[PDB]
């Protein structure tokens, strides 16, 4: 008996939470991206210490 | 106190003290080490050590004449001090050695012994001088790929491909007529000064400088060089501040002296009246900090240094200076103003007012360069005394709050933690 409420329930969490998780990504992607981009360069120390 | 500025195709500017025991006559040019590129950093540096020679310092001595030299990003200067009977001995020194005849300075033999004496103490900087060192670092990334970043004394790479036509190359497009100020300080006359001048045709060379394409730029970087067998941990942190000829130039150094300088074994230094030092005498967070507030002719640099022996609790003395950073902009008092006015007011008036008429040819050189006079030290003390409250808040608001910041440091730096950790204390959540 709740098949017609269920389904119309059911299309405003679905579109809240797609909504939600794209968000996220972006706001994963820019908060990361310092350290993805990092560079190391080594230089060999002298000896005799 | 005044200063005369003179021009008869010559820029000649001078600061008459008949109390002083000795004079000070030398040169002053507008370029330094932003004016060179990659491949001859350290050309500015060589030519100082040309002029500090022990050949051209015996000529001198024999006369009884002492010579000075230095380079800085935006000038560099040659000086010759003397007692006061004597400024026409020294004004003729400053015209053989160095406007006439450089084929005596430029020998093979004279070469390649100053070029390995700068070199020994490029490579003693880089290994022994740590808190000035972090501090070059700090310019190379806040400007990176821009003429700002050079350092002044050059790199060891770029010192060693250098010969004498790059020598001689700098000097024809630099040592010019209208890029140079001729100064005098201590016990000498405007007018005799001008006329010792006037009695020979002194001229260096016409024409003007080359005009560099890229202006300088601040960028929001770090550079962390680890050493975990150094015994301490030192780091400088910075936003883009006021360049010369701001209008908000003593208010951000005002700002700076609110929080000042500390040190940890000086029992006064502990009593002083920053809030700062609540936190930090609690667990003993550093060994000393000083703010400062640089100024360049395009851009500049507000922020502060430090040096540390607490490596575990190295975030917490990031946290807490960086929250009363945030007070500028929200709850700065009546009280912290007052206080740093009369403090400025000191550090300013010992500056410009030493004993050593060497310092004031440096000063009095470079301020001419770029705004064509000088401004008196009374008429800054009222620019000072006219800034309110409202002053502060609205200065911090544009220049600190929720800005990009520059961070370099060296030694035990594993408790330093990531960009993003720091870059978000430059807000409260709250306001």
């Amino acid at each position: 008996p709740e098949h017609d409420e269920r389904k119309r329930l059911g299309l405003k969490t679905v579109i809240i939470l797609s909504s939600l998780y794209l968000l996220s990504i972006w706001v994963k992607k820019f908060k990361w991206a310092g350290i993805k981009t990092r560079k190391f360069v080594f230089n060999p120390p002298k000896p005799r210490k | 106190a005044e200063v005369t500025q003179l021009s008869n195709g010559i820029v000649v500017a001078t600061e008459h003290n008949p109390s002083a025991h000795t004079a000070s006559v030398g040169v002053v040019f507008g370029s330094g080490a932003a004016n060179e590129n990659p491949y001859n950093n350290g050309v500015s540096n060589l030519w100082k050590n040309i002029f500090l020679s022990k050949e051209n310092s015996a000529v001198a001595a024999k006369e009884g004449l002492a010579l000075s030299s230095n380079i800085s990003r935006d000038f560099q200067s040659y000086i010759v001090s003397s007692l006061p009977g004597s400024t026409d001995k020294s004004l003729d020194f400053l015209n053989q050695s160095f406007i006439q005849q450089k084929a005596n300075l430029l020998s093979s033999s004279n070469f390649e012994a100053t070029k390995k004496s700068v070199l020994k103490q490029v490579q003693d900087f880089e290994e022994n001088d740590h808190p000035n060192r972090v501090l070059e670092h700090l310019h190379s990334t806040a400007f990176q790929n821009t003429p700002l970043s050079l350092p002044t004394r050059g790199t060891l790479e770029s010192l060693e491909n250098l010969v004498v036509a790059d020598l001689e190359s700098f000097a024809n497009n630099h040592f010019l007529n209208s890029n140079a100020v001729v100064v005098g300080t201590g016990n000498i006359k405007h007018e005799d000064l001008v006329n010792s001048i006037e009695s020979k045709n002194l001229s260096l060379q016409t024409g003007t400088k080359p005009v560099l394409k890229k202006k300088a730029a601040f960028l929001g970087s770090e550079v962390r060089l680890r050493d975990d067998t150094l015994p301490k941990a030192w780091i400088s942190l910075a936003v883009e501040g006021e360049p010369v000829n701001s209008p908000n130039y003593f208010v951000a150094k005002l700002a700076a002296q609110i929080f000042g300088s500390y040190n940890a074994f000086e029992p006064a230094s502990r009593l002083q009246g920053i809030k700062l030092l609540d936190n930090i005498q609690e667990y003993q967070l550093c060994d000393n900090f000083n703010h400062f507030s640089l100024s360049y002719k395009d851009s500049g640099l507000w922020g502060f240094s430090t040096a540390t022996r607490n490596v575990t609790m190295i975030d917490d003395l990031i946290h807490f200076t960086l929250k009363q950073w945030n007070r500028l902009t929200i709850s700065v008092t009546d009280t912290e103003v007052e206080r740093a006015k009369s403090l400025l007011k000191l550090q300013l008036g010992q500056l410009y007012e030493s004993g050593n008429p060497v310092n004031d040819a440096n000063l009095l050189g470079a301020e001419v360069l770029i705004k064509g006079s000088k401004l008196s030290l009374g008429e800054a003390f009222k620019k000072i005394d006219a800034i309110t409250v409202k002053d502060v808040k609205a200065w911090a608001g544009k220049r600190l709050w929720d800005q990009d910041i520059a961070i370099a440091g060296t030694g035990q730096i594993e408790g330093l933690l990531d960009y993003m950790r720091i870059r978000s204390d430059m807000s409260m959540m709250r306001w």
